[PDB]
């Protein structure tokens, strides 16, 4: 919480970029900390077709390390820096912990059952295929078909790196902000 | 403390007196470094204060390393995008130490600047803190009224019949139930009035001896309707025990008890001791109109709110009654034909005179008694006139705020409609871009990414 | 004077008329030196006025050599760190001469700027001086209420028992004493009511002839309790003589006198002349409830405050009573069976009719008398209705402000807690530095010097 | 919406979670152009 401490010191934001983020961050939450209730208000504005509160709840937990209850600006930026301008390795662990709802690191097709459901839920019911009750399960089933060899963290890292198509999608937003 | 920081040379000069009576240990002076005023441009209006002025409170935004986020370097000034006429009171805090509340500024924006700059409402000066809380109370009450959760069938019939019971103005069955309950209460009390009055010989027999064979049927039908509607209310109350503990259920129980109590009493033996008491209690179904009429609820609320004032009314009334009854009894006792036999006998005269009612059955017949009777009348006027305005004032305030609150709910529904309209417009704007601004281009790309991560497309 | 200084050439031109009728002594003109506007930057907002404008009042901060302390040389401007929207009214004074009070500005900050710049509240213009004093009075009352010294055993038991007597809601003995005193007063007045009412033969004998052998014991026990509690109050009053002169002690003396007076009277001979008077005076123990109930104290305060209004009430009441009694007596005199024998006899009818009481035993029976009786009733309504609202308004205001005052005391205790918390935090901050800001470094050095001048060390 | 516009990098960072469970179609980022404060002088009193 200095401005120079979170400078280009394992934080991928410059001094001017840090100033812009804090002006926007404190604009919505003047107290300097944003909580889960407010964390869903901004996210739901970007996706008005459905409700993003279900996905924001899992997103907030990933941002809120140590389950403090409120996510501060110091560790809010380092989450943005890892996700936006971070390296390959840091992005995958952050996403792995986003799917890993519980404490220990494992994915068992029930923990991320809600994750894919939240992605489909936040589109509302207005799409061309009119969706389906079992369409989130099909997306999970095909997702496990490419990494789940037998029944982990090491598997997730090697599977994403094996397919270059997901590789070029992770680095989508580093060039523009 | 750090607030009085310009007086450090004064304190250091005071420490010189310790040296003659001291044992010099070479206390190692800190040997500090060595003051130009800085600019605080809050959206156009530049504010200039010395840096030492801000640093004397190193736990807020202005005095901290936090303001380095708002430093705009090429102009060598701190640029904040906040209110220019509210940051004026922020700077005054760093000089004196007490915040001042602007009587002309909205309190929802004043609190926004206090939270932004790190100040707290606990440090505002005592000069304006009473009004700050008063204006904070009105804003707080506005939030509570607007967030009362008045929204009104995924589960069993209990909720969808309780919503009709609680709100009889909706649907079509709720209104019918409301009307039939009101009609039954009215006909019950009217019929009671009829059998109390004589209708017709051996004697002027009332309507309760030759008649009242069908009046009993009407009374038992009304009691049965009351009991069954109470049971239906019980079958839809999530707070069944608490709902029973509520005042409305207590009134319903009091209304329905007398018929069953009388039936039990007449099942075994029969006496007239509790007959008149039960007949008196039978009229308590009049208070069941509280649900039907909002006026009764408002009256109950205003009586419960100023309960202390009614207690003082009763205490002062009893005090004056006792004093004046004693005076009149001891002043109008030796008369030839006097009805002031005792202080309790003078209680009736005292309460008649105090309320400016007047009957003439008991009148003073002595020069001493008439003066104290007039003084009793004036003192009764004075005593009763004190708590009357406060009851009426509270009643009017409650009725106006419960007349208000209705428009508060109306603006909430319109506000949600505007939010939904914006959501529909934002969704429609994306489709128009798909068929064929600065931020809108990037925002639609996020939706485009969401489309192609689930291989689905938004359509109209 | 110096206020009209731009009109000096006008005055010098007027002096030309003296020269034809003068005897030129060579009056030695002063031959002065010879005007650019100066900048008054009060914390960012620069204010520009001519130097001659400020110099016309050479007894304040702006027009003096005192403002040379606030001259900041390299910018060639005077920099003050004061309120920018209150210094606006300071400059307007130097033009016209009358200060203007901002209705939207806190008076505790307005007075701060007036004291800072040398102005005084005696020079504010008559246009806004009535409201300035009114807002000053409210601020003054806030200070007085907040500084009432409500703090509550280094000396004898007198103070530690008077604190229980004055405040019966604290401790456990004070509450017991309060409850027992209230119970004794209530039982005394109730027992008096009982012996006044008949209980039972030769005659309808009341409860004071066959009974009242134990009633005398109860009365003397209550009087003894009152006397001993009065003595205990006397044994703990630092203002013993002044406390006796107080209204509460007078009421206590009036309550306790009748028993001893009656005992003295019955010790030697016995007559009934003062028996009824003493029995009437016995009930004056009712007013002892003033200590118990705050409502009685508030009522007494509001009657004492508007004592002039009660005097006008009494004067107008007597005026109307006399006029209407005379009119009714001379208008209803020649009736067959008339009770209007005289104006004093018509006083009863007039006071009954004016208060809208009505008895019907003494009524007019003439066309002339009925019209004046109706006019008497209307005039009584008008006369009584004038001072009733002011009594109720003052009572409500006093009750609300004593309901307020309580929260004023509550915020004072919280404010002292914050001050003590800051003192504890400042002391703790020094220890943390000792175990391991800008001003904090020098401040801790002063404490370090204080440690080593007495070879002692602060510890947790 | 456009009201919360300074949180666009936050929303873009949130979209990273979709990539592991997606099928990357090359969503064609807009490739925007790239912020000095402007003056709004309403009759003498400049607003920035």
């Amino acid at each position: 919480p200095e401005g120079l401490e979170q400078l280009e010191a394992q934080t991928n934001f410059t001094k001017r970029e840090l100033q812009v983020l804090y002006r926007g961050f404190k604009n919505e939450c003047p107290s300097g900390v944003v909580n889960e209730d407010t964390f869903k208000q901004i996210y739901a504005q970007f996706f008005p077709h459905g409700d993003a509160s279900t996905y924001a709840h899992y997103l907030f937990n990933a941002f809120d390390t140590t389950q403090t209850g409120s996510v501060k600006f110091e560790d809010f930026v380092t989450a943005l820096s890892i996700l936006l301008r971070g390296t390959v390795h840091e992005k995958l662990r952050w996403t792995f912990n986003l799917y890993d709802i519980n404490k220990d690191g494992y994915i068992n097709k029930e923990e991320m059952m809600d994750i894919v459901k939240a992605i489909y839920d936040m589109m509302g019911k207005y799409t061309y295929p009119v969706l389906k009750e079992d369409t989130p399960r099909q997306h999970v089933d095909v997702f496990f078909q490419k990494m789940d060899k037998n029944k982990t963290l090491d598997e997730f890292l090697e599977s994403c790196q094996e397919d270059d198509n997901i590789m070029r999608s992770l680095q989508l937003f580093q060039n523009v902000m | 403390a750090a607030g009085v920081a310009a007086w450090l040379p004064f304190a250091r000069a005071a420490a010189i007196g310790w040296m003659p009576v001291a044992s010099g240990p070479m206390p190692a002076p800190p040997r500090q470094e060595r003051d130009a005023l800085i600019v605080l441009n809050v959206s156009g209006t530049r504010f200039q204060t010395w840096q030492d002025t801000l640093e004397r409170y190193p736990d807020t935004l202005l005095g901290s390393s936090e303001r380095d986020f708002f430093y705009h370097p090429e102009t060598q000034q701190y640029f904040f995008d906040r209110d220019p006429d509210i940051f004026r009171h922020i700077l005054n805090f760093y000089r004196t130490g007490k915040l001042h509340y602007p009587r002309h500024e909205c309190i929802s924006a004043y609190d926004e600047e206090l939270a932004f700059f790190g100040l707290i409402p606990e440090i505002i000066g005592d000069c304006c803190y009473e009004e700050y809380k008063d204006r904070r109370r009105e804003n707080a009450e506005r939030l509570q009224d607007d967030a009362d959760t008045d929204t009104a069938p995924t589960m069993t019939a209990r909720q969808r019949v309780w919503r009709a019971f609680e709100n009889p103005h909706t649907s079509t069955m709720a209104l019918v139930f409301y009307y039939v309950t009101g009609f039954f209460i009215a006909v019950s009390v009217i019929a009671n009035v009829v059998e109390t009055v004589p209708c017709g010989h051996i004697k002027e027999l009332p309507c309760g001896e030759r008649y009242a064979v069908a009046f009993f049927c009407l009374d038992t039908a009304c009691v049965m309707i009351f009991t069954v509607e109470y049971l239906l209310r019980l079958a839809a109350a999530p707070s069944r025990y608490r709902f029973v503990r509520s005042v409305m259920s207590i009134i319903d129980v009091v209304a329905i008890l007398p018929y069953y109590i009388g039936l039990v009493m007449t099942d075994n033996e029969d006496v007239s001791g509790a007959f008149v008491t039960l007949r008196v209690f039978r009229v308590f179904r009049i208070f069941k109109f509280s649900r039907h009429s909002q006026g009764l609820r408002i009256l109950g609320y205003t009586l419960k709110s100023c309960a202390s004032e009614l207690g003082f009314l009763l205490f002062s009334l009893t005090m004056a009654i006792i004093i004046f009854a004693t005076v009149m009894f001891y002043a109008e006792k030796g008369s030839s034909a006097s009805k002031f036999t005792s202080i309790p006998a003078a209680f009736w005269y005292t309460i008649v005179t105090m309320t400016t009612l007047g009957y003439g059955d008991m009148v003073p017949k002595t020069i001493a008694g008439k003066i104290f009777g007039s003084i009793c009348s004036l003192s009764g006027v004075l005593v009763i006139a004190l708590p009357v305005p406060v009851i009426v004032s509270n009643f009017s305030r409650i009725y106006h705020q419960n007349q208000r609150a209705d428009k508060r709910r109306a603006q909430k529904k319109a506000r949600l409609a505007r939010i939904r309209a914006a959501k529909s417009g934002s969704a429609n704007a994306y489709m128009q871009s798909k068929r064929s601004s600065s931020f809108e281009t990037q925002h639609h790309h996020l939706l485009h990414c969401l489309e192609k991560t689930t291989n689905h497309e938004f359509v109209d």
